[PDB]
């Protein structure tokens, strides 16, 4: 997501779930990454899926994970989450 | 600038085409069997040269296979069949005595050839070593 | 090569005149010409082999027309084997005499074809009744002299019915060319000795005994009657050739039959099994049957009224056939089965076949047309087909439309406003006129008229003549209807047809619609949007003179492509 | 009225030429080549070509079209019907029909097209019969062809009398995408392969409805034929005075008579297939598979063709019974089954992938046909009474018929 | 993963059309296994197959995305495979092109020195009119460096984008300037192929690309010196790439002024006299060398020896000689028109040639060479040509003839004369859009009107199937029905109109079924037009008209309704719109 | 055969 | 045994009809 774009929130929300309508893709889990922590406009990791109402989406395990682009602070919990979501072993 | 270039057989089967125009995939099937019916309803003493649709369709087969070219009525005549015999004595310096069988077969070099020889219907390279030495240089590095 | 064959030819071994003999002939069928040697192989003719003398033969006729002077050492040849007491050797001769196509050589071989002619051996007869008419063909005038007539005559009133049935088709080769002076035709006694024949006669026998009566003409109902009840067993037979014949032999007699006897209608029920059983033959065979029908259903269509279920076109037909099949269907169209019709022709607007696609909307438009009860459907189904968006589809209903709006206009106000916006980017000629007409005779129920003619507006001085005449024409008709919104457009168009349009036949009509509207708009409306008389519809029937001698050749060429037998033959 | 019957070859070899008539120059056949490629590549080409004012009347075999030119108004169904016994010769002398044996049997050939046709008249086509004066391995003709009874030569002894007949049913099927069946015929036919005796002059009898209805008998099960085809050995006239169906058998396997007639029961195998068809993304296969056939009788080989997409890739068959086959070079799914018991119900779903760039060309919708073939059922009801078997040595024969049941043309039409 | 030879070996065993199709679905169903798995080591020999089955005219739109995966990735097989398969199965019109511009980019700026060379070439290959608006900023950076094997390829490219995009060649200007000192031939050419299309295209770089003149004479001059040499040496010609080039830009260059044709006319009359002809190769250099002279304001001098070659050329027995000669003189027509018509005699016997070519080149020259004073005797040779000339080469004959007598013909009797024998000889070779020409002259022509209306109703009468000639009578009896039949209100002295075949004949084609609907309406405008201009025969055709309202066609129903509302309502008003149409050019 | 044969036999 | 139905012996007449 691109937070920082308040105009392009929506048509990023939009282009979201046209995506999401598709019958194909149905095992793909969400992976929603926050970019651009770097701002004091960016907005918490509960407004951005509130306003995308990322708990709207049947069937679809997704994980919403703030990722700062300049240090790098959330990648591995995040890739840690996939690996976890992805595999379901020990 | 050449049109497009086809390496077709004595029999009508095609071994090589590149065209250099954005047409649609039909109307090039249909533009290759049109140009194959008339070069294939040609006698041996018609010039070698065909005004196909305002282009001078030439056509010089050393072979069974036949070649052919679509030049714009812009440039020299001659300087097609020179482009055509300086390729084919590239083509056969490259694989050594090069025949119809190793035609078919390697149809990748010959296309590999061609996009180092002549880009975009026009030449690349005016020399006949250089430009084998680039497609060794090119094929060798793996 | 050609030295090594000769020298191998001109030995005295058999051994290897065989093989020389085998390599000729094979050297000719590789396509080799092998005519330099003609003289050469003349001298090993005369053999006690069989096997070797049928090639000699065989290279001798192939061999003739291009040496005709070196083909004179040969006659003796056939003179000395037409005497042989194999009948097999004789056979062979004979046929090889008349093979020959030299003009110095068919005046001796009279002799040996006169011996022939009363052979005892069956097979001797059998090969003289061709002979004699293929040299009735080469020298007209020879056989004449011969006397040969006479002798294939009597050849039908003897014994041994495939003789019969060969000189009966000698006779009727001769009689075609003929100018029909002398006709070799017999009285009800002979028509009743050949069909006493007819049930003992070969698979092709039946065929040459059923042609001869193709040119009899029956005068009474009883000699028809009779005739026919010996012409319907010949409906169970598996030749197909042979129930063509049939069934053609029985609609030329059923042209003397009268209709108030039951006869009529029994013949009529017992043949329409065998139309429907020839359907079922070999995809060749399908084009025939369908040009048969074709040609018997404009004449009698009361017999395969019912048959429609069988005329549905195959998954796996030929093209030849999916395009006869709809024109079968077409002439067997009715209110009876107008839905099945239609669910036909909208299962056959899915195909791919882009000419059996146009094949397909041109019947379903002509079964609209015919049928004014299935009218509602027939639009219902053009607009559905319109509105899958298909470019050859959309073409075909746009002339569909035109062709049914001219025809019944008076309850066709509730299509135009689907038809309005119907992707008029189409550039096809025969549809943009269409479009147009029926905008310009329609500019009633389209409230925007005025604007969608301005799209087609734009290139109308280089669109084409019959479109710039008929959007001339929609133009001034919504002028005279609505002068209104169209006062300008009116103007435009005048100037641009008349001033900067070359067009001779367009240029006039802008001159008189300008002239038209300079002198009298009132007087437009009943002089341009006036009501037209009922539109004569193009009849598919021939005319009956042309079906009449059509029903006499059946199963010919002449029926294949609906063309007199004279307007073909060259 | 054929001039010249000539065999090409694919590549536009004239393989064998007889002249009959000579009315038509022998070089006409090379523009017979050109002219049918023209009319193949616009959709007007036709088995009966037209040079100039010489037509070219043909029929497709498997590797030659046997062309036979013509320049009057020929009887082309006469054409037709030689070509047919020609090619049925050839069969009959030849077991393949390829260009292996037409530049290997030339000896044999062109004495068999010198002996068939004369001036463009054919005069003898009986296989067994032309097996006595022409062969590649000559005597007197047989006295069968001069005689009437050109079917069954004479003298013919066998140790024993065997008469297998073969009663092979045709179950023709067009079923619309709309779930009805338009086109149901079942066309019958009788094949029986004789090994006789003498000249025997068989009487066959069945349980025909207008044969009950003549005798009186019309209320019990009665074939209804609408039509019957009887071989040249049936005597016509005989059927046609009272149904009365004497002939003389020939030597061999030959078809005696080929009945056809509508049938208005419910089909035997019932196909429901359903199509998830995702654009662009995936399909999915609802087949079901209904057996409408009496329980006792098992249908062997049962093949049900099922046109999968032509891009269609990565295939998975989730069925019931049966091994499905994907054969991409056909593109289609071939539910194939061995043995199904009547009454019997399998069920399909298919699952396979699509590229996601669209096709340039539409495909079409071919239809689904099923191969069934159950053996040991008559679906018409048609029984065989008798067989009159009379010989003037006198002999007991022993006779002998099976009924087989398949598919004719079994098509469903697709959605 | 079957190999590209045992592929083509299998392919090579199928006989049949439908069991070769079966054969390549066998592999393409594995094809399109191996490409759903997302294989990645086998993939070469994937794409190998796919692309000689779409060559062998199968389909292969699956196989657009295993590009351009193959594209962006790492190895070298892989790349150059996904490189040929997308100048091979992608073009402008495919809609998946765009999403190689990234792997373009990434690959424009790779290391290595072919992997960036296969880029390049896939772009001048298969340039989009978008992908080089954004690819023209990494062109440039190419093209000013040093890589000798990289500069033609920049050159190329720039050329197939200024082809391709026309507005972006303001960027190249900055960047070719001072590129005409390279060693190597292959960059001189690239830059003077440039140059040449920089020049073609705009006019705005031809004082900027002016002064360079004397470094390609120079260049040149070095070149023709320059006799021997291992490389670029066939058949004793030294770089005939490079010279056929030179002469073009020199042709290209100084058409219209003096002081560039004057810079180049030395070397010029170098090469026009010191060139060796015996090869394909001498005799192509002379026909550029003839054409750059033809086209550019050289001297006096310099045409002699051009005609003087063009004429040794014409006598060669050689087609393509033949041929090249031809193009020369129909290029050279209207520059020096009087030392063409020294071979009026070659460019006659040309026409009776068997070559197609050859043919169409003397019929062209023969046509472009018809003056004002030649025309009567050139018409002769050109009908006795048409009524001899091919099935195709029929109705471009009759148009050339109606072209040349509508420009220069020497009189109007003359012309009409030659127009009605080209007509009724023509057939069905006159093409429609003639029909228009030839009514438009009749129409401005107001002085013979009799003896062309008097032949073309002999004309007429004798064949309708022609139907443009049909049209043209049709139209000429009703433009000029009041001077085809003079005085004939009543029954008159037997002559060759009577008042009633002229009706009789224009029934006739309106019923005739020899007709296309365009010659029906024609004849309908015809017959209403006789209402007012005959009036001896009148109350004839309304019936017909009215018997003509209920036609199939739409527009002959509605024309022949029109025509009937008039007679029968508007009878005294008939007369008051069918006035004479205006005359204009 | 024909194809076997060389293109220029250089 | 045979693929198709086992063959079954015929009848010589219509014994039930004389």
């Amino acid at each position: 997501v691109d937070s920082n774009d308040r105009e392009r929130v929506n048509e990023a929300r939009e282009e979201l779930m046209r995506m999401l309508a598709e019958d194909e893709l149905r095992d793909a889990v969400l992976l929603v990454f926050a970019n651009k922590q770097d701002l004091p406009n960016a907005m918490n990791a509960a407004e951005i899926t509130d306003k995308l109402g990322l708990h709207s989406l049947r069937h679809r395990n997704w994980y919403i994970q703030a990722t700062c682009a300049t240090s790098g602070d959330g990648l591995y919990e995040g890739l840690d989450w996939l690996s976890n979501q992805l595999r379901n072993q020990k | 600038m050449i049109h497009f270039i086809l390496l077709f057989s004595r029999q009508g089967k095609l071994r090589l085409q590149k065209w250099y125009i954005t047409l649609p995939d039909k109307e090039r099937k249909k533009i290759t069997r049109e140009i194959v019916q008339i070069i294939l309803s040609r006698g041996h003493r018609t010039s070698s040269f065909v005004d196909w649709k305002e282009l001078k369709l030439v056509y010089k087969r050393y072979a069974s296979l036949y070649f052919c070219c679509a030049i714009e009525n812009q440039d020299n005549e001659l300087l097609t069949l020179e482009i055509v015999h300086r390729y084919v004595e590239l083509l056969d310096k490259y694989f050594g005595n090069v025949c119809e069988l190793d035609i078919i077969f390697n149809f990748e070099k010959a296309y590999f050839i061609l996009d180092e020889f002549i880009i975009g219907g026009e030449i690349q390279e005016t020399s006949k070593k250089i430009a084998v030495k680039a497609i060794e240089d090119s094929d060798m590095l793996q | 090569e050609i030295f090594e064959l000769k020298a191998e030819l001109n030995s005295d071994k058999k051994e290897k005149k065989k093989e020389a003999v085998k390599k000729v002939i094979a050297s000719m069928t590789v396509g080799k010409d092998v005519s330099a040697l003609f003289p050469d192989v003349v001298n090993c003719m005369q053999t006690d082999n069989l096997e070797l003398k049928k090639l000699v033969y065989l290279y001798l006729m192939n061999y003739a027309k291009s040496q005709p002077d070196m083909a004179i050492m040969a006659v003796n040849t056939f003179v000395k084997d037409c005497e042989d007491p194999n009948p097999l050797i004789r056979a062979l001769a004979v046929r090889t005499m008349g093979c020959i196509r030299v003009d110095k050589i068919t005046e001796y071989l009279c002799e040996p074809l006169r011996k022939c002619l009363k052979d005892e051996d069956p097979y001797v007869r059998k090969t003289a009744a061709v002979c004699v008419a293929k040299l009735h063909d080469i020298n007209a005038q020879l056989v004449e002299d011969q006397g040969f007539l006479d002798t294939l005559k009597d050849l039908i009133s003897d014994s041994n019915p495939m003789v019969v049935a060969n000189a009966v088709a000698a006779l009727s080769e001769i009689a075609e060319s003929h100018p029909s002076s002398n006709l070799l035709d017999l009285n009800p006694q002979s028509i009743n000795k050949l069909l006493t024949a007819l049930n003992e006669c070969t698979e092709w026998g039946q065929i040459f005994i059923l042609d001869c009566l193709a040119n009899y003409m029956p005068k009474d109902d009883r000699e028809a009657q009779s005739i026919c009840e010996r012409v319907t067993p010949r409906l169970s037979h598996a030749n197909s050739a042979v129930v063509l014949s049939a069934v053609k032999v029985l609609m030329k007699f059923m042209e003397m039959l009268s209709k108030d006897l039951d006869y009529y209608g029994t013949l009529l029920k017992k043949l329409a099994p065998p139309l429907v059983t020839l359907l079922s033959a070999e995809p060749e065979l399908q084009y025939v049957a369908l040009r048969n029908i074709n040609l018997i259903v404009q004449k009698r269509p009361e017999i395969l009224k019912h048959e429609m279920k069988v005329f549905f076109v195959k998954y796996n037909d030929p093209i030849y056939v999916k395009l006869e099949k709809l024109d079968i269907m077409i002439r067997l169209a009715s209110q009876a089965n107008i839905a099945q019709v239609l669910a036909e022709l909208r299962e056959y607007a899915t195909e791919v076949d882009v000419d059996f696609v146009r094949k397909a909307v041109r019947a379903i438009g002509r079964c609209a047309i015919k049928v004014e009860q299935s009218a509602e459907r027939c639009v219902s189904t053009l607009l559905d087909l319109i509105q899958t968006k298909v470019n050859y589809v959309v073409q075909e209903a746009i002339v569909v439309i035109k062709d049914i709006f001219r025809k019944y206009p008076n309850k066709y106000e509730s299509v135009i406003a689907t038809l309005c916006e119907n992707l008029d980017s189409l550039d096809e000629p025969e549809a943009r006129a269409a479009m147009i007409w029926i905008v310009g005779e329609y500019a009633e129920r389209i409230d925007n008229a005025d604007e969608l003619l301005e799209s087609f507006l734009e290139g109308f001085h280089d669109k084409s003549t019959q479109v710039q005449l008929q959007l001339l024409t929609a133009i001034v008709k919504l002028f005279l209807k609505k002068p209104t919104e169209t006062q300008e457009l009116v103007q435009q168009v005048l100037s641009l047809a008349t001033q900067d349009s070359d067009n001779p036949d367009l240029r006039d009509r802008g001159y008189i619609y300008w002239r038209l509207l300079s002198t009298d708009p009132v007087a437009a409306k009943e002089v341009v949007l006036a009501e037209k008389p009922l539109i004569s519809e193009e009849t598919d029937l021939i005319e009956p003179t042309l079906l009449d001698e059509l029903i006499c050749y059946i199963g010919t060429l002449a029926s294949v492509y609906h063309k007199p037998p004279s307007a073909f033959v060259e | 009225s054929a001039s010249a019957v000539y065999v090409l070859d694919l590549k536009g070899k004239v393989l064998i030429c007889r002249n009959y008539r000579g009315d038509v120059d022998m070089s006409e056949v090379e523009h017979f080549m050109p002219i049918l490629m023209e009319k193949e590549e616009e959709g007007m080409l036709s088995p009966i070509l037209a040079h100039g004012g010489v037509r070219f009347m043909w029929i497709k075999h498997n590797n030659l079209y046997l062309v036979a030119t013509s320049k009057k108004n020929a009887c082309v169904s006469l054409v037709f019907s030689f070509l047919y016994k020609v090619v049925q010769v050839f069969s009959e002398y030849f077991k393949e029909l390829e260009e292996e044996s037409i530049r290997d049997n030339f000896v044999i050939i062109y004495e068999l097209l010198d002996e068939l046709m004369d001036f463009g008249y054919p005069q003898t086509t009986d296989s067994k019969i032309l097996q006595e004066y022409i062969t590649q391995e000559a005597p007197r003709p047989p006295a069968t062809v001069t005689n009437a009874v050109s079917w069954r030569s004479e003298g013919i002894k066998y140790r024993k009398n065997e008469v297998f007949l073969d009663v092979i049913e045709a179950v023709n099927l067009l079923v619309s995408a709309n779930g009805n069946v338009l086109r149901s015929e079942i066309v019958g036919s009788i094949k029986m392969r004789v090994f006789l005796s003498g000249m025997p002059e068989l009487r066959l009898g069945l349980n025909d409805k207008v044969l009950f209805d003549n005798t009186g008998r019309g209320k019990s099960k009665s074939v209804e034929l609408e039509d019957v085809k009887f071989h040249q050995c049936v005597r016509l006239s005989r059927f046609e005075n009272d149904r009365t169906i004497s002939f003389i058998p020939p030597d061999g396997e030959f078809e005696l008579m080929s009945y056809r007639l509508n049938t208005h029961v419910k089909p035997l195998i019932w196909i429901e297939s359903v199509i998830e068809k995702h654009s662009h993304s995936r399909i999915e296969y609802m087949v079901k598979a209904k057996s409408q056939f009496k329980r006792r009788s098992t249908a062997n080989n049962v093949e049900i063709h099922i046109p999968v997409p032509n891009d269609a890739d990565s295939p998975k068959f989730k069925t019931t019974v049966g091994s499905v086959k994907w054969v991409p070079e056909n593109s289609e799914i071939v539910w194939s089954v061995k043995s199904f018991p009547g009454g019997k119900e399998y069920l399909m779903r298919a699952h396979f992938g699509l590229p996601s760039v669209e096709a340039e060309d539409k495909e079409g919708k071919p239809p689904i046909s099923v191969k069934f073939e159950i053996p040991y059922f008559t679906t018409s009801g048609i029984q065989v009474r008798y067989l009159k078997i009379i010989e003037k040595s006198g002999y007991q024969a022993l006779p002998w018929v099976r009924y087989i049941t398949q598919n004719g043309d079994y098509q469903l039409r697709t959605q | 993963p079957i190999r590209l030879r045992e592929l083509i070996r299998t392919i090579r065993t199928a006989r049949t059309q439908a069991e070769e199709r079966e054969m390549i679905q066998k592999e393409c169903a594995a094809i399109r296994s191996s490409f759903r798995e997302e294989d990645n080591t086998y993939r070469c020999r994937n794409v190998a197959k796919l692309l000689y089955m779409h060559m062998l005219g199968y389909p292969a739109h699956f196989g657009q995305l295993e590009c351009l995966k193959l594209i962006a990735s790492q190895k070298f097989t892989d790349k150059r495979i996904g490189y040929l398969g997308a100048m091979l199965l992608l073009d402008e019109r495919q809609d998946v092109h765009l999403l190689m511009t990234n792997c373009i980019k990434n690959d424009l700026n790779h290391s290595t020195q072919f992997v960036q060379g296969l880029a390049l070439c896939t772009l001048g290959c298969m340039g989009s009119s978008e992908m080089c608006r954004d690819l023209a900023g990494e062109v440039e950076k190419l093209l000013k460096t040093s890589n000798s094997y990289l500069r033609k390829k920049a050159a190329l490219c720039a050329v197939h984008v200024i082809r391709k995009v026309p507005e972006l060649m303001e960027m190249f200007l900055p960047a070719t300037k001072n590129l005409l000192n390279e060693k190597n031939h292959g960059v001189l050419h690239t830059s003077v192929v440039l140059l040449t299309e920089m020049c073609e295209r705009s006019p705005d770089m031809l004082a900027h690309f002016r002064k360079l003149v004397p470094q390609l004479v120079r260049i040149l001059k070095n070149l023709i010196m320059s006799g021997y040499s291992p490389e670029h040496d066939v058949s004793g010609i030294s770089d005939p790439f490079l010279q056929v080039r030179i002469l073009r830009l020199l042709r290209i260059l100084g058409r219209n002024d003096d002081d560039s044709s004057e810079a180049m006319n030395d070397i010029l009359a170098q090469v026009a006299t010191n060139t060796e002809t015996s090869k394909n190769v001498g005799n192509a250099i002379l026909y550029e060398t003839v054409l750059t002279i033809m086209d550019i304001k050289s001297e006096s001098g310099l045409r002699v020896l051009a005609i003087n070659i063009l004429g040794r050329f014409l006598l060669n027995n050689d087609k393509n000689i033949r041929y090249v000669a031809l193009t020369s003189l129909l290029k050279t027509v209207q520059t020096d028109h009087n030392a063409v018509q020294r071979h009026r005699s070659t460019i006659v016997d040309c026409l009776k040639d068997l070559d197609v070519s050859i043919k169409r080149r003397a019929m062209e020259l023969s046509f472009a060479l018809v003056n004002g004073n030649n025309i009567r005797g050139m018409m002769k040779e050109l009908l006795y040509f048409l009524d001899s000339c091919e099935p195709e080469f029929k109705a471009d004959c009759a148009s050339g003839i109606f072209l040349a007598a509508e420009k220069y013909a020497p009189s109007k009797r003359w012309h009409i004369d030659t127009i009605m024998r080209v007509l009724t000889t023509a057939g069905s070779y006159v093409r429609d859009d003639a029909v228009p020409n030839l009514i438009q002259l009749i129409t401005n022509s107001v002085e013979m009107h009799a003896y062309t209306v008097q032949r073309l109703y002999k004309a007429i009468l004798g064949d309708y199937s022609q139907q443009p000639l049909v049209q043209v009578a049709a139209w000429c009896i009703g433009e000029y029905g009041d001077l085809l039949v003079s005085g004939q209100c009543e029954e008159e002295e037997p002559i060759q109109v009577t008042e009633d075949e002229v009706l009789d004949i224009l029934e006739s084609v309106l019923i005739s079924n020899m007709s296309t609907s365009v010659t029906r309406g024609y004849a309908l405008t015809a017959i209403m037009k006789l209402s007012t201009r005959f009036t001896c025969t009148v109350n004839r055709i309304k019936k017909v008209v009215s018997i003509y309202g209920s036609s199939i066609d739409v527009e002959l129903q509605q024309r022949a309704v029109e025509y009937n509302a008039l007679f029968k309502k508007y009878d005294h008003m008939r007369s008051a719109l069918l006035e004479r149409m205006p005359v204009m050019e | 055969k024909g194809e076997n044969t060389s293109l220029l036999h250089p | 045994d045979r693929k198709g139905g086992s063959y079954s012996q015929a009848a010589g007449s219509d014994s039930a009809q004389s």
